[PDB]
């Protein structure tokens, strides 16, 4: 029974740390309120298209049903009043956010032949060591304490959502793929992601590579005039 | 008493490694850490050898008698070489960078025109003037003295952007 | 697990013939998942060409290099200029192909 | 007659070239007094289902 | 024309003295042309690096 927090172009994706510093005071208040509390935490949901903060917090309906509950690690505030941690330890999709009632409704079946299921596996870690290799976006250190090799992913479905973090697609795409109920269907569209992140990024390689070798074809001719 | 030449060789070995003038193996020779400074009024006077203070300055530091007052002095003048050295180090990748800001913003606004060059490969212009032309030249019984120039034209017209003069 | 019982064969063909069993599987496995993947990817690929046109298009536009503001201000500027008088068609098309040059031309060329 | 290694989720398979790196620093000191041994080396061998450090 | 008299020498020495001449005066050809252009090259950031100064 707390109220809605105000996201504010925050996305947390399950098993990924993030932070949240809403600009608003009001929040840091819910935030003081849960100190005295031993075992602090706070929810983490998504906005909808059309993000607005008055309506966040007139209504409780702008907010998507889906959230990622998870308990705080510990405040800093450096420089701002307001420097939350976030984390997405347990999702939930809300039946009613404005009821506040909730459950656990984590649906994830799953083949208990695990054996042709993880060969997309391997394409999901290949397609991330492509995607930091050609797109580097953070350090790939956390892949090498995480092996394929040392099977010491107790939770797939979060290393493939840490690996979609990796991902590009809008906060909207991240909703659909939490919609999707079925485990190959949002698998495929987490791959789906990555796919129309590589597309753009291929079209970008090559542009560039075009405009760098027309500026050789120049300058070269010109060291031949020279 | 042997605290300031510590930080004296750190600091000969940052302006020579900031502003390297002479090499690096006399300084390996003799060393703070195997008993081979047997004079260190001669050390500190070829480590001072390194400055590129001016003969003044060398007087000055010859005035003083203690020593650690011609160290301190020796030192400011390590600092008066030091300030020198990051202002052009400073300076000079300031220049550059100002030099590929202006040449990366014009690769980017050249990448920008080559995809808003021939986004539509259709010679909008181009060839609608040439078509244009051919067909106003069509009909007439042409000399073939005109005929060599106007087709040899039509291809530097192929050739030429339509904008350019 | 099933490395140990590849090992636990003794004979070599016996092995052998195992070993080529779980390579037949295995393959197998990765064609279906190779081929699945593949009519996922068609099924991507339906997206219409229209979409890529488009981000080529939001790709131009999501740049720092394009058209420069006092140019357009110049452009509908004489723009509004000629919207009035009764203009002649020569000075009219001189007007656009020379605005069409202003629109090419960097900022600060003589 | 050395004590087995916890290979902890590491195949290694015949002649083939691998790596071991345990988080435990309990290994260590096997392979620091086998550097004195006239001798040195290691076992490796595979482990079964259900994988269990404290089992090893 | 070259490869033809390489190929009229009997002698084996002959045609391993030719040879090797033959291989050294390429080289040399290809060395002017490679000390011009270093040379070019040198001139162009000689000018280009006095630029920077001036500027």
């Amino acid at each position: 029974h707390l109220p809605l927090i105000a996201i504010t172009r925050n996305p947390v994706f399950p098993r990924f740390i993030k932070i949240i510093e809403v600009k608003n005071k009001k929040l840091v208040e819910l935030l003081r309120r849960k100190v005295r509390l031993a075992q602090p935490y706070v929810g983490v949901f998504l906005k909808r298209d059309d993000s607005n903060e008055s309506d966040v917090v007139e209504s409780l309906d702008e907010i998507y049903h889906t959230g990622t509950f998870a308990q705080i690690h510990e405040m800093q505030d450096l420089g701002d009043k307001l420097r939350m941690i976030v984390m997405g330890h347990r999702r939930v999709h809300i039946s009613r956010q404005l009821e506040m009632v909730e459950v656990e409704n984590v649906v994830h079946e799953d083949f208990q032949v695990t054996e042709e299921v993880k060969a997309l596996t391997a394409e999901i870690v290949k397609t991330i060591r492509d995607i930091i290799a050609l797109n580097p976006l953070y350090r790939e250190s956390v892949l090498q304490m995480m092996q394929a090799g040392q099977r010491v992913v107790d939770n797939p479905i979060y290393l493939s959502d840490m690996g979609a973090a990796l991902t590009g697609a809008e906060s909207h795409e991240l909703q659909d793929v939490l919609e999707e109920t079925n485990i190959p269907k949002r698998l495929y569209k987490a791959l789906s992601l990555l796919k129309k992140e590589f597309e753009l990024s291929k079209l970008q390689q090559r542009l560039g590579r075009e405009v760098e070798e027309k500026i050789k074809q120049t300058h070269r001719k010109y060291l031949l005039q020279e | 008493v042997k605290a300031l030449t510590a930080e004296i060789v750190k600091t000969i070995r940052d302006i020579i490694a900031l502003n390297p003038l002479y090499r690096e193996s006399v300084l390996q020779m003799m060393q703070a850490g195997q008993r081979v400074v047997d004079n260190p009024i001669y050390l500190s006077d070829m480590g001072a050898a390194l400055t590129g203070a001016e003969s003044h300055e060398l007087q000055d530091v010859l005035e003083e008698t203690n020593i650690p007052k011609r160290l301190y002095k020796a030192l400011s003048l390590l600092k008066k070489e030091f300030e020198l050295s990051k202002l052009q180090q400073r300076l000079g990748r300031e220049v550059e960078e100002k030099i590929k800001q202006t040449h990366r913003k014009y690769l980017l606004q050249e990448q920008l025109k080559i995809i808003k060059k021939e986004l539509g490969l259709e010679k909008d212009d181009k060839d609608a003037i040439e078509e244009k032309f051919r067909e106003r030249l069509k009909e007439l019984v042409v000399p073939k003295h005109v005929m060599d120039v106007v087709d040899e034209e039509l291809s530097k017209l192929g050739l030429l952007d339509n904008h350019s003069s």
